[PDB]
């Protein structure tokens, strides 16, 4: 893949940091809605990392040839 | 042809099994009797699997015995570790002991091969020309061995003269013939129906045994082969020794 | 687990899971000229063997209390003959159905005619026998 | 056996799609950093359900391309 | 004979013979006067025809061959194929040496008397292969699911047509065996059941087995 | 098909009894009607007493 | 007849001629209850003999064909038919004890 991927990771990351901050609570900009954000940015990572792990386990563990394992 | 119809009402057979005088075989996992069972097609475009070739027979392939070209000295390789771990050309001595050979087994051989001396009353088993074989059939004795004769290509005949036997292995015809060999030893015969080309040398070697010798042949040549298993000797053979007692 | 068998255990584990999974290997090749069918959805399967379980459970007291295995079989043929013409009507209905409206209603009808005639036929058949 | 560069664009944007589904559904936002026990279970349910989807999805579009040639 | 528990194992029982006096069995035993010489020929006959083992030198072990002719074995002993290590008789030693008889035979589902005057069994191999296509269709999908081909193998259970397919390759040869599955793998591919194409039934003379009330028919009596 | 209760297994006496009707029903046969010895003898004999 | 205990039928007895009439006349169920009414020479007299008789049929139908243990307990129908072909231990042992069972003196 290319950078611009993860740009675009980012930006739906950060407007998902946006939603879950500001969604429904629309105030000033403060360290505490940049910890919130940073908060949600490592949930976000945990959450990306975990859908991995589970689809690729998911996608790796239906058959698709016949065991062969040498 | 056509297609599998979505939805098959199928009857599970009853009185095919007696082993526990039930006859009612299927039982779901209610526990009630599972009369009628419901065999549904999922994929309309697929295939059907071949059945699977569940039958494995131990194949021994009888040819005629071939002229040796040079006599290759005895190599055990290592563990495959082609590095030969044991080497050597044994001798069978006159005390029936595989010592080790001083000559050379080439010229032995080759010396043989080139002029052998001949008797006017010379033993047939002690003169084999046109019936030396590479493999005999191992059995037991005094015992009741069938035999399904059949034919390849051609109705051929395999006549055993000691045995004063004649089976015609005919293309089709699956000749079930018994044999009963009243006493132990080894015996020559050819084939009795002309074979084509090779109807003088298609030899047949037949050697029954103790019980106790043809159970040692079977364990340490036939129960090895067809272990459909990892060749080891330590994985199969010791294990078939290790599972396998009469 | 695999890595927790012998080379002989291994090979069984092997041969299990490659036995099992032929028809994924048979699910490569299709035959175009074959009119396509579309499959019956696994819910109607399942309402289908509930009540098929249902009819055994009732024919359980009747078919385990014989002694005759003439009298099973009798029993068994006709329940067959009835559930074949009403399978028969369904996979009627099912081969020539052109969505799954059509493939649910020729389900449930068949599940309902399974449960509503085919009651009466096994109880009138088991007071019969 | 290799894989090209749009596979993996491909790959990349579907398990994109698959968390953010994931997220929104199980709210992996509302922690302090660390999924809940019944959060990770979500999360992996759903990344299933995701790969099952994208799977299926992938194969229905496949059939109808297909069903227009053949 | 006297004590209450004669014949009941003692407890601890080590069951050695360490330190047994030979002479209170000695009136227990009759020799015979040539006990000497049968010892000596008995002896010989063992030695002659239990080892059938070569002690090769070279290994320093005892070794085997597949059974060659006397020829073979007489004027072309410098070119011997084949040795592997003789493995004995027993893996825990004991003795082979037991008259052998015949086993009780198995189970019969399609009995070989329907057509014994025959001796060829092509009619034979016919039915059986018949009957075992049918019981394998009838149990062919769930022998993966509910059968001896299954995963756990605790839960293996024998497949309904074991029986059948053995009498069946007992029956039938390999080639005539080998085509009758090319048979009735298009037959399975067909998915045609018997039932689905017999009409033969109408046109057979009735017969006083084919009776409506078929229970009616058997007369038990004890 | 209603089925019947099995009777147990004969005692002494029964199997002596049915001996005897046997050796009866063996005994009654006429010399004149030659009709194998077989589990089918008496619906043959029935048969043949119709036929005639 | 090979394993019975007379050279021909007709010195077989009345009893084999009881076995005669019990199975049709394509059946080795002829065979068996020979061998059964065999088993019952001067066995069917006595209580204990009957009771060894049929202990010893039990032992002969087990050493005929490959049976499991309690098998031929497990027989629910000692009954016979004329139709019964000798194809299962449970039909050996059912015609080993209809031939003991008709066995006189
Ligand atoms: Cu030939
Ligand atoms: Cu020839």
């Amino acid at each position: 893949m290319d950078p611009v991927l993860g740009d675009v990771i980012a930006t739906r990351i950060y407007k998902a940091c946006f939603k879950h901050v500001y969604g429904k609570n629309m105030k000033a900009y403060s360290e505490k809605d940049e910890a919130k954000f940073d908060q949600c940015l490592t949930s976000y990572v945990e959450s990306y990392k975990s859908v991995t792990n589970h689809f690729i386990t998911y996608l790796g563990q239906l058959p698709k040839k016949g065991l062969s394992l040498d | 042809p056509g297609e599998v119809l979505p939805l098959r009402i199928i009857k599970y057979p009853l009185g095919l099994e007696t082993i526990h005088n039930n006859i009612f075989e299927n039982t779901n996992n209610e526990g009630n009797v599972e009369l009628f069972r419901l065999r549904f097609n999922s994929n309309s475009s697929k295939m059907q699997h071949k059945l699977v070739q569940d039958t494995i027979y131990l194949t021994l392939k009888q040819k005629r015995y071939n002229r040796k070209k040079v006599v290759a000295p005895q190599i055990k390789y290592y563990k495959k570790t082609d590095l030969v771990k044991y080497t050597g050309k044994p001798y069978l001595s006159n005390d029936k002991l595989l010592k080790q050979s001083i000559y050379d087994q080439t010229t032995q051989y080759k010396l043989i091969k080139k002029n052998k001396k001949r008797g006017e009353l010379i033993p047939v088993t002690l003169a084999r020309r046109i019936l030396r074989t590479k493999k005999t059939l191992v059995l037991p004795a005094h015992v009741n061995i069938t035999l399904i004769t059949n034919s390849y290509d051609i109705v051929h005949s395999w006549f055993i003269p000691g045995l004063g036997i004649k089976l015609d292995c005919v293309p089709g015809r699956s000749t079930h013939h018994t044999f009963f060999i009243d006493n132990v030893g080894f015996y020559y015969g050819q084939c009795a129906e002309i074979c084509g080309r090779y109807h003088h040398h298609m030899p047949i070697r037949v050697c029954a045994l103790p019980f106790e010798h043809f159970l040692l042949w079977w364990n340490t040549f036939g129960l090895p082969k067809m272990l459909n298993t990892v060749s080891r000797k330590r994985f199969e053979t010791h294990y078939e020794l290790r599972k396998y007692s009469w | 687990n695999v890595e927790e068998m012998d080379t002989i255990q291994k090979m069984n584990y092997e041969a299990t899971v490659n036995m099992g999974r032929q028809d994924l290997i048979t699910r490569e090749y299709t035959f175009y000229s074959d009119y396509e069918f579309i499959p019956i959805q696994e819910d109607r399967k399942q309402q289908m063997e509930d009540a098929l379980n249902n009819l055994h459970k009732i024919i359980h007291p009747t078919v385990t209390q014989l002694k005759k295995k003439a009298n099973v079989q009798e029993i068994q043929d006709r329940v067959f003959r009835k559930l074949q013409g009403w399978e028969g009507e369904l996979n009627t209905c099912v081969f020539s159905a052109k969505n799954v409206r059509d493939s649910n209603f020729c389900a449930d009808r068949f599940t309902n005619r399974i449960n509503t005639e085919g009651v009466e036929f096994v109880k009138q058949i088991l007071r019969e026998y | 056996t290799e894989v090209s560069n749009h596979n993996y664009t491909q790959a990349v944007a579907y398990l994109n799609r698959a968390t953010s589904s994931c997220v929104k559904k199980c709210d992996s936002l509302n922690n302090n950093g660390s999924l809940s026990s019944k959060q990770e279970s979500c999360l992996k349910t759903c990344a299933e359900n995701h790969a099952i989807a994208t799977k299926i999805h992938a194969e229905y579009i496949r059939k109808l391309a297909e069903s227009k040639y053949l | 004979d006297l004590p209450a528990d004669y014949g009941k194992m003692p407890a601890g029982y080590n069951f050695l013979t360490r330190g047994k006096d030979w002479r209170e069995y000695d009136k227990d035993f009759i020799l015979r006067t040539d006990a000497v010489w049968e010892k000596f020929q008995l002896e010989h006959f063992f030695r002659n025809y239990m080892k059938c083992f070569f002690f090769d030198h070279g290994l320093k072990k005892y070794q085997m061959f597949e059974p060659e002719d006397m020829y073979t074995v007489v004027f072309e002993g410098w070119a011997l194929d084949d040795l592997i290590t003789f493995p004995g008789f027993t893996p825990t030693g004991r003795t082979n040496s037991y008259q052998i008889g015949l086993s009780p035979r198995q189970r019969t589902v399609v009995p070989t008397q329907t057509f014994y005057q025959m001796q060829d069994y092509y009619m034979l191999c016919g039915l059986r292969f018949e009957r075992w296509f049918r019981c394998d269709l009838v149990y062919h999908d769930q022998r993966h699911t509910k059968f001896d081909q299954v995963k756990n193998q605790k839960n293996y259970k024998t497949y309904p047509c074991y029986r059948e397919y053995y009498e069946a390759q007992y029956a039938c040869q390999d080639d005539m065996f080998d085509f009758l599955m090319e048979l009735a793998y298009a037959r399975r591919a067909a998915d045609n059941f018997e039932s689905d194409f017999a009409s033969h039934e109408l046109t057979t003379l009735p017969t006083f087995y084919d009776t409506p009330k078929a229970a009616e028919r058997k007369t038990y009596t004890y | 098909g209603f089925e019947t209760v099995v009777p147990a297994p004969p005692t002494r006496d029964d199997e002596l009894r049915m001996i005897k009707a046997t050796e009866e029903q063996f005994l009654q046969q006429p010399r004149y009607k030659l009709y194998m010895n077989e589990a089918h003898r008496i619906a043959k004999m029935n048969h043949g007493d119709r036929h005639n | 007849m090979a394993q019975t205990a007379h050279q021909n039928r007709y010195q077989g007895g009345l009893c084999y001629a009881q076995c005669n009439e019990l199975f049709s006349f394509w059946n080795p169920s002829i065979q068996q209850c020979w061998k059964g009414c065999d088993f019952g020479v001067g066995r069917v007299n006595d209580p204990e003999g009957r009771i060894e008789a049929q202990q010893m049929c039990k032992r002969w139908a087990a050493e005929l064909y490959w049976t499991y243990k309690g098998e031929l307990d497990t027989i629910k129908d000692l009954r016979v038919h004329a139709d019964m072909y000798p194809t299962t231990p449970q039909n050996v042992y059912r015609a080993c004890l209809a031939g003991v069972r008709r066995q006189k003196f």
